[PDB]
């Protein structure tokens, strides 16, 4: 319990200096036991799906709640959860003049959720009836609205 | 600023996920608020360690903590002992030298605050008011009329 | 008789009692303002100043912090009490006093303040009441779970043997959505960044820097005049710099619309959830009703599930029934001292429930071991007359 | 053998059935060492 | 903030006004209707409550002599008194079960000497209790005063 | 390093939970050595270079 916390705690000094794309990413600090127990198989018979449908559909419904359950070191998935992949095409990159680089700036614009004020905010005029939030930008929901990113 | 569907999936849902592989628990709980916070509690088995336990969720949270906004990471990160009750709720008033309910709350933060929450194992402080800040309140005309942006 | 006067004995955990201090909360409708809850938090100072003179010391009012959260909707008064040589009435007591308040708000007034002894035992344990919680299990939205909330509220209330339930406190107020044309914005060479940040430090506010003050070290914040952010017409007072070096109102880029959301948005076990608090019926108790509770949300629709003296008496009980015939053995050896002792139980019993039913106490904690301390002198007055015989 | 029993708690509902048994619990133990020791001593010393 | 054609300078005063305001403006509190504000102790989960209310020399007596003119201090929502009159009712009712206990004993044995064993025999019981429970971990607890008591 | 190992751009919400955008490309353009030469980068004076 206590041996976890001393080397995590010193690793936590070396955080800032690491690469900014490995500090987003999935820094881990667990207890380690090198064999398995319950592996529990999760497949498909009537409603087909794929072997990522189904790899998704258990990291967002169980895994989460399982490392958690019990004293779990950590749990173990057996293929990935699902993501807004983009396959780019070099050839229409070029054809329009572009670069990756344009791609990831407009999805971290476009594809983002703004802290928006309110209406009658936190100082107001003594008087004032109303208190509203503001909604303003949201991170998008489907595949057609990626698709649709200028 | 945020709205409760901003923090609801931007800092909340990023805590969640990533709060797992933590011995003795038996729940967690939530609330984003519109006000743009949210906080997170977590309920351990009675008999269970709570020096220990707090580490647990404080630690595995500090992995997330780059996958927050710069706006939530520069802003007060909590994790303290729970205890739903107060105790001692002691008053500030002014007789005298008339001052008002922001010029206490200042100093009652600038003098005593910092010292109550650090003295005997105090889980957190509350603060009846706020602490003084360099307020600015910005003209959109005078904005306009010279040509500027906040 | 003796089980009678025991069964029929309502059951509590911790007697509530005065502490000389309690307190009361505010709520207001949805979207209220801090100028229309410090009115009502006015007037429930004052009955406490002018109607309670003989009973308050002091008050402590609080205006946008609630105990279901914060915001201006919500609100606090902390009561302190005269000491209680000054109050000497049963009406003097935090019972009666939280009565008449109580009474009093909800007459002359129009939203919603309560009053109640501070529950000195736990937040946890009430007794004849419950904790229910709406687990959103597949991924229906949080309006879909809104519905199968107000379908299980409903139900309960439809056929309540009755029921007292309601919802944490969801409220579900306007906001006001602005869509800013994306296209438009880069035809007019406005950055998407600029227009962020103009919206967010001034309607809602930004941490600059730090600045230091008389020593220590303060925050630097930037916002705007409340009169140029109040209401929806205020947006188009602001005006972005474009890249041809020229201003672009926000009415050019923006569109205004109302929308239906939530103020807070609860979440149990890593998923969406809402939580109903409800109390037992006046007739049953915690047991019975949670079950005719769990029973409701398995009649509600797909992809909705659900999550939450005692169970501990029968068990101690029944090993105190083993170890008291090893010991009425371990020196009492016959099978026939181990039960001359065994009856003396109801014996004194009979007369502890008998003063506890005619008076206005209950089955609580010191009253079970009230039990065994009369158990214990029943087995004293039994065994003398046992061992001294023998 | 009603309170040690009894004093096997569990819950919430803990210390509140533990602390009361043992409490006395042990104030018998020692009421009865008192009343082997002390009582018997004091009795046999001074009593009439 | 800018330098106009002609020379003229834009400062933010003139775009903007400046005060020391407070950081938050949501909460405002009012002792007896009259601007104040304060601190609200919250315990931490396992604290020795009584003892960190009373862990004190402060627990502000040193913030208490330096307040300017005007400021004072004041008590409302206290726990500390319920637990100086919770032990004052049980101590109360001890010597008041001796005093009644010795009466008894009188009444029975007409020997002064006799009715004096069992009033010198309970309060080393007593005494016992609190050495005992000291020594497994149990306080001066309101069961464990009623413990006494019983 | 986007086209060819991927690049964690930016979260989504995909039915409530939280989600992960990446960004990298179709196998084919990917594949051997040869592929390098297919991607152009854009230079200062508004034009593509291999
Ligand atoms: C009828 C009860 N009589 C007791 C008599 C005892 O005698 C003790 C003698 C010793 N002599 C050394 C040769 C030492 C070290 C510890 C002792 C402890 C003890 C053991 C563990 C933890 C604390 C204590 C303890 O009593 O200390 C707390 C101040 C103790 C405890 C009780 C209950």
């Amino acid at each position: 319990d206590i041996a976890q916390v001393q080397v995590q705690n010193k690793l936590q000094l070396a955080m800032p200096l690491l690469p900014q794309e490995v500090q987003q990413q999935g820094v881990s600090v667990e207890k380690s036991s090198s064999s398995f127990l319950m592996v529990v198989g999760v497949i498909n018979t009537d409603g087909t799906m794929t072997q990522e449908d189904i790899s998704d559909y258990v990291a967002a419904n169980m895994k989460d709640a399982i490392s958690r359950t019990s004293g779990v070191g950590d749990v173990q998935l057996f293929g990935s959860q699902y993501a807004m992949r983009i396959w780019m095409n070099p050839n229409e990159l070029n054809k329009f003049q572009l670069t990756p680089v344009d791609v990831i700036t407009a999805i971290k614009a476009q594809n983002a959720q703004v802290a928006a004020g309110q209406l009658g905010g936190t100082p107001p005029v003594k008087g004032q009836q109303l208190n509203a939030s503001i909604i303003a930008q949201t991170r998008l929901t489907s595949t057609e609205e990626f698709g649709k990113i200028l | 600023g945020a709205d409760a569907k901003t923090v609801q999936d931007t800092v909340t849902q990023v805590i969640e996920q990533n709060m797992n592989g933590i011995d003795n628990l038996m729940y967690m709980s939530s609330n984003s608020d519109s006000t743009g916070t949210v906080q997170i509690t977590l309920t351990f088995e009675s008999g269970t360690d709570a020096d220990i336990a707090q580490v647990q969720v404080q630690n595995k949270l500090q992995l997330a903590m780059p996958l927050l906004p710069q706006e939530v990471q520069q802003q007060g990160v909590s994790v303290e002992k729970s205890s739903s009750s107060f105790l001692m709720v002691v008053g500030v008033i002014n007789t005298d030298g008339t001052m008002t309910q922001e010029d206490i709350s200042d100093y009652v933060a600038a003098n005593m605050k910092d010292a109550i929450s650090r003295t005997s194992g105090v889980g957190d402080v509350q603060l009846f008011g706020s602490q003084y800040a360099m307020r600015i309140w910005m003209n959109p005309n005078e904005l306009n009329k010279f040509q500027l942006t906040p | 008789g003796m089980a009678y006067l025991f069964v029929r004995l309502p059951s509590s955990f911790l007697p509530d009692e005065d502490q000389g201090v309690f307190m009361t909360m505010v709520q207001l409708p949805a979207g209220a303002t801090q100028e229309r809850t410090q009115k009502v938090l006015n007037e429930v100072t004052h009955y406490y100043l002018t109607k309670e003179k003989n009973n308050v010391e002091s008050v402590f009012a609080v205006n946008g912090f609630g105990f279901a959260g914060r915001g201006q909707n919500t609100g606090i008064a902390f009561v302190s009490l005269k000491d209680w040589a000054d109050r000497p009435g049963e009406e003097n007591k935090v019972e009666a006093i939280t009565m008449r308040a109580t009474r009093a708000f909800s007459q002359i007034k129009d939203a919603m303040v309560f009053a109640f002894n501070l529950p000195a035992i736990v937040e946890l344990g009430t007794a004849t009441g419950f904790d229910f919680e709406l687990i959103d299990q597949a991924g229906l939205g949080h309006e879909k779970l809104t519905q199968a909330r107000n379908q299980l509220l409903a139900e309960a209330a439809k056929h309540p043997m009755l029921t007292s339930v309601r919802p944490n406190g969801l409220e579900d107020t306007p906001q006001f959505k602005i869509d800013i044309d994306q296209e438009k914005a880069q035809a007019l060479g406005v950055s998407i960044n600029d227009i962020n940040t103009t919206l967010g430090a001034a309607w809602g506010g930004s941490y600059v820097n730090d600045f230091i003050d008389r020593g220590r070290v303060k925050k630097v914040y930037v916002m705007s005049e409340a009169k140029y952010r109040m209401l929806p017409d205020d947006i188009g007072d602001w005006y972005v710099r474009a890249a041809d070096g020229q201003m672009v109102p926000f009415s050019a880029f923006s569109s205004s619309r109302w929308e239906y959301g939530s103020p807070r948005l609860e979440r149990y076990n890593g998923l969406p959830s809402m939580e109903i608090l409800g109390q037992a019926a006046p007739g049953k108790s915690t047991g019975e009703a949670m079950e005719l509770m769990e029973q409701l949300a398995s009649k509600l629709p797909t992809g909705v599930g659900y999550d939450w003296s005692g169970n501990q008496a029968p068990s101690l009980y029944a090993i105190s029934l083993i170890v008291v015939f090893l010991c009425l053995a371990a020196l009492y050896e016959s099978w026939s001292i181990p039960f001359s002792v065994m009856l003396v139980v109801p014996l004194g019993v009979i007369g502890a429930l008998l003063a506890a039913t005619f008076r206005g106490l209950t089955n609580d904690v010191y009253f079970q071991v009230g039990l065994l301390t009369t158990i214990g002198l029943s087995a004293k007055n039994a065994i003398l007359i046992v061992e001294f015989a023998k | 053998a009603v309170f040690v029993p009894m004093a096997f708690f569990g819950g919430s509902t803990g210390a509140i059935y533990r602390q009361f048994s043992i409490t006395i619990v042990s104030a018998m133990a020692l009421s009865v060492l008192v009343a082997l020791i002390l009582t018997p001593a004091l009795c046999a010393t001074m009593l009439k | 903030l800018k330098v106009n054609q002609d020379g003229s300078r834009v400062l933010l005063r003139d775009v903007a006004k400046i005060e020391l305001g407070g950081e938050n403006y949501d909460i405002i509190a009012e002792f007896n209707g009259q601007p104040a504000s304060g601190l609200g102790i919250k315990l931490a989960t396992g604290a020795n409550a009584l003892d960190t209310a009373a862990a004190i020399r402060a627990e502000l007596a040193k913030m208490e002599p330096f307040f300017p003119s005007g400021l004072k201090i004041v008590y409302p929502y206290d726990t500390t008194p319920f637990v100086k009159i919770s032990i004052h009712e049980v101590v109360k009712t001890l010597v008041e079960a001796i005093i009644l206990v010795f009466l008894v004993m009188y009444l029975f044995l007409q020997n002064f000497r006799a009715t004096l064993i069992p009033t010198i025999a309970v309060p080393v019981v007593l005494l016992g209790t609190f050495a005992v429970l000291a020594a497994f971990g149990f306080s001066i607890n309101t069961l464990t005063m009623f413990g006494m008591v019983l």
